């Protein structure tokens, strides 16, 4: 076989695991993410 | 790796695609079997290997046994901390339901996010993870739901 990995699966940290108070108030809330990140670009790792 | 919720991205020639998500807790990364199928994961040049899986529950952990400790109880609301492809994280509060299946009766939330959200944590008011999004199961009524509890 090959000693190289079949697929490059990478992890990228995105959020703290916690209950979000704003979502309890309104039903839904964006989780402020970080500088403040205004948009997720899927194609780039971080 | 620090504790938290992560995206899982697969490289190809056009760049990364988000195939799912998971949770790092107490040294262990938790995600869905259907997402990685046991494949090795990388984080910032560090490899992590599969340690345990339950294909029937659609669960797999890397670098240790299952650490998630939340237990949902009927009537209680939870939050899906959704990491969808192309979107910043969003908390969505919802009340899971009980559904009948051939195997028994389960607690489940509606499949209201991208399939690429699979692995995102569903948390209780204590901030504990009661399950992960994206374990699609068929109910007796012929609905697909996202199972969290037996
Ligand atoms: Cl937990």
């Amino acid at each position: 076989g090959s000693h190289m990995l079949e697929a490059d699966l990478e992890l990228e940290r995105a959020a703290d695991v916690r209950w979000e108070e704003q979502a309890e108030i309104s039903g839904s809330s964006p989780i402020l993410s970080i500088s403040i990140k205004n948009e997720e670009e899927e194609q780039t790792l971080g | 790796l620090e504790d938290g919720a992560y995206r899982i991205k697969q490289k190809g020639i056009l760049g990364y695609s988000q195939i799912g998500a998971g949770v790092y807790k107490e040294g262990t990364f938790h995600t869905m079997w259907h997402v990685t199928r046991g494949a090795v994961l990388m984080h910032k040049g560090k490899r992590i290997e599969p340690s345990w899986a339950d294909v029937k529950k659609d669960l797999i952990s890397y670098g240790g046994g299952w650490k998630l400790e939340g237990e949902w109880k009927e009537g209680e609301e939870v939050q899906v901390l959704a990491l969808e492809p192309g979107k910043n994280p969003r908390a969505v509060q919802t009340k899971p339901g009980l559904f009948k299946t051939n195997t028994g009766t389960i607690g489940a939330v509606s499949l209201d996010f991208s399939p690429g959200t699979s692995g995102s944590p569903i948390v209780d008011k204590k901030g504990k993870v009661v399950g992960l999004y994206g374990n699609g199961v068929v109910t007796r009524s012929g609905a697909y739901v996202s199972a969290i509890a037996n």
